[PDB]
RNA sequence: GUGGGAGAGGGUGGUGGAAUUCCCGGAGUAGCGGUGAAAUGCGCAGAUACCGGGAGGAACGCCGAUGGCGAAGGCAGCCACCUGGUCCACCCGUGACGCUGAGGCGCGAAAGCGUGGGGAGCAAACCGGAUUAGAUACCCGGGUAGUCCACGCCCUAAACGAUGCGCGCUAGGUCUCUGGGUCUCCUGGGGGCCGAAGCUAACGCGUUAAGCGCGCCGCCUGGGGAGUACGGCCGCAAGGC
């Protein structure tokens, strides 16, 4: 799954300063984590609807947080974007 | 790392060197596939509420290990390989639940 | 001919009849008996009456092997099921034990359409 | 129904959770190998929840029974 | 975000016992079966009843609930792995990032279709026995597709709470599942029952609204003709929209 260790790294890894759990980029880059985690879930077990249901959501919520980073600051959207490689 | 519990039913007719031999293959595949033996409790011959491929009783061992998850499934498979094996199951552990407490 | 004066005696009792097997310890069959053993033909060997003439017939061939005590088996529901037990009773071989063997699955096999609403 | 004496209430301190314990778990069994209903062994939901989970390891275990015979009908 | 919880939510591999059928062996003999009553059927090539061994398919008794999970269809032996959702506590981070949602896309019980496996039990069609005025049926004996698995189609339903989704507001009582707390009680999330105000043609609903409100979607406009015709789109077909 996703361990404690991982998680922290990647949300140390996204931080825009010290203490920073729940901003934008810590909150796409988790999704990110959870979407591809999930997608290589789903390269197998072809067969698990209810799993790709939760990768539907999960996909939606990161283009909705994505959608107002594009919004405010286009900077921070593109450094994000090359940063975790989405869209394309 | 996760930690589980491996439970064997073995053969009651072992003498001591094919016993002794049954537990030296166990150990073995429990090195090869990278378990760390914590707790071991050696039961032994007990009554079964039913027969067990036609015996009355069998031979109970208790081992408390830490393995890897994704070789768990694969490491009983290799358990039940053997002839004199009974029975083998691999219950990831639990802390108790008390009542009465 | 045997001698062995101690048995089983099973008793499978269906809504249709009854047919009670004496047998040796080891299982294997001394003789039998069932509704239709006896002179009854149709519906009437699923009488009480039926399964108590049956489990007297069985213990009869039974003491003729020198039959003198036996462990009960029962299995089914039926009427003339507690009939052949008090018919073994009266019979003359005492009655050490009785068991209810019945047969049921864990939810195993399809039911015919009269059996269903179960499974 | 449950018209005798509270499995739960005569009984020490037990771990649920157990399945190798069989001189406790026979306990909740009744004269056939069954599962006795919570108004018999007078636990909870989620107490009973864990017992029938136990029990059912055990028998896999050949522990406990599955089924049994029924005596003195 | 951190910490803690319950769960037949889902996918893959393994594995357990009961029962049914079949095969082999033992012992045993005159019937078994079945119904309202019977007959067809099965049985002297030895059935039924009993024991021992074996093979295979399918379904998981008790627990089991007036219970739980899921968006819906729906989900129940056990074990491991993989994986979705959700609740609570702390008040830590972002700072309106929200709601709805025509089209699109995906999922979608049963039956049905295609290819290939499988096939114990059940069983449309069918073949028989009986019943009846007749019996194309209800009852009984057989029985193929099918029911099962993998992959690919079909897209329906009393797909039902016959009740779109989200948020706020409006007495309580009582049972229950699952958290937390100063743990007789308080507080949160589910599931039921009786009921304030109020609503309703009535029945009833009533903090799980069918009450008071706001936002957005879908839909209705007398019955038959008719879910028919025509057209279009979808489908291998059945057929669907
Ligand atoms: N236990 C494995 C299960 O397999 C399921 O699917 C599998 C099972 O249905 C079945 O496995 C074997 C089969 O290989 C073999 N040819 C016959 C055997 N009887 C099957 O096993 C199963 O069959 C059916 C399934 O409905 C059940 O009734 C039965 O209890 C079960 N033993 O075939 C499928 C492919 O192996 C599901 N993946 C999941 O429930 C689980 O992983
Ligand atoms: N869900 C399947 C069942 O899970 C049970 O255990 C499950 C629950 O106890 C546990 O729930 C945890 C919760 O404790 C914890 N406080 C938070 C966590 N997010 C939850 O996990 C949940 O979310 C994650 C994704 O993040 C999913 O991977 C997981 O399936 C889901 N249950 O997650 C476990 C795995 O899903 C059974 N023990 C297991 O045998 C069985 O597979
Ligand atoms: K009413
Ligand atoms: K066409
Ligand atoms: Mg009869
Ligand atoms: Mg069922
Ligand atoms: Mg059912
Ligand atoms: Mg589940
Ligand atoms: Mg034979
Ligand atoms: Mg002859
Ligand atoms: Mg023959
Ligand atoms: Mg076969
Ligand atoms: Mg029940
Ligand atoms: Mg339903
Ligand atoms: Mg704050
Ligand atoms: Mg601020
Ligand atoms: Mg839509
Ligand atoms: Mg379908
Ligand atoms: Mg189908
Ligand atoms: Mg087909
Ligand atoms: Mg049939
Ligand atoms: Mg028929
Ligand atoms: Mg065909
Ligand atoms: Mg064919
Ligand atoms: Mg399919
Ligand atoms: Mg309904
Ligand atoms: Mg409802
Ligand atoms: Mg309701
Ligand atoms: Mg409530
Ligand atoms: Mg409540
Ligand atoms: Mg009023
Ligand atoms: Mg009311
Ligand atoms: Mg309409
Ligand atoms: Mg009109
Ligand atoms: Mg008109
Ligand atoms: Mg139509």
């Amino acid at each position: 799954p996703i361990t404690k260790e991982e998680k922290q790294k990647v949300i140390q890894e996204f931080a825009r300063f010290p203490g920073d759990t729940g901003s934008t980029e810590v909150q796409v880059a988790l999704l990110t984590l959870r979407i591809n985690r999930l997608s290589e879930h789903l390269k197998v077990h072809k067969k698990d609807h209810h799993s790709h249901r939760g990768l539907l959501m999960m996909v939606g919520q990161r283009r909705r947080l994505l959608r107002y980073l594009q919004r405010e600051d286009p900077e921070r959207y593109r450094a994000l974007i090359e940063k975790l490689g989405i869209r394309g | 790392m996760r930690r589980y519990e491996v439970n064997i039913v073995l053969n009651p007719n072992l003498d001591q060197s094919q016993l002794a031999l049954e537990k030296e293959i166990i150990q073995r595949a429990l090195e090869n596939y990278g378990a760390r033996v914590e707790k071991v409790e050696e039961l032994g011959l007990r009554r079964l509420a039913y027969p067990i491929a036609k015996d009355p009783q069998g031979y109970f061992l208790w081992y408390q290990v830490e393995m890897p998850e994704d070789r768990v499934n694969d490491l009983a498979r290799e358990l039940r390989i053997r002839d004199n094996v009974r029975r083998v199951m691999v219950v990831k552990s639990q802390e108790p639940f008390l009542a009465n407490a | 001919k045997r001698q062995v004066a101690s048995g089983r005696a099973y008793i499978h009792a269906s809504y249709n009849n009854t047919i009670v097997t004496i047998t040796d310890p080891d299982g294997n069959p001394i003789t039998w008996s069932s509704g239709g053993v006896i002179g009854y033909k149709g519906s009437r060997k699923g009488t009480p009456y039926a399964a108590q003439l049956a489990a007297l017939d069985a213990a009869k061939k039974a003491m003729a092997y020198g039959m003198q005590s036996v462990d009960v088996i029962v299995r089914g529901t039926g009427a003339g099921r507690e009939q052949a037990i008090r018919a073994l009773q009266a019979s003359g071989l005492q009655v050490k034990s009785i068991v209810d063997d019945t047969p049921v699955p864990h939810n195993g096999c399809r039911p015919k359409k009269k059996f269903r609403k179960a499974s | 129904p449950s018209r005798k004496a509270k499995v739960k209430a005569t009984l020490g301190e037990f771990d649920l959770r157990d399945y190798r314990n069989v001189e406790v778990l026979k306990r909740f069994l009744s004269e056939t190998g069954k599962i006795l209903p919570r108004r018999r062994t007078g636990l909870s939901a989620k107490e009973q929840r864990i017992l029938a989970k136990t029990i059912k390891r055990a028998r896999i275990l050949g522990l406990l029974p599955f089924t049994e015979k029924l005596v003195r009908k």
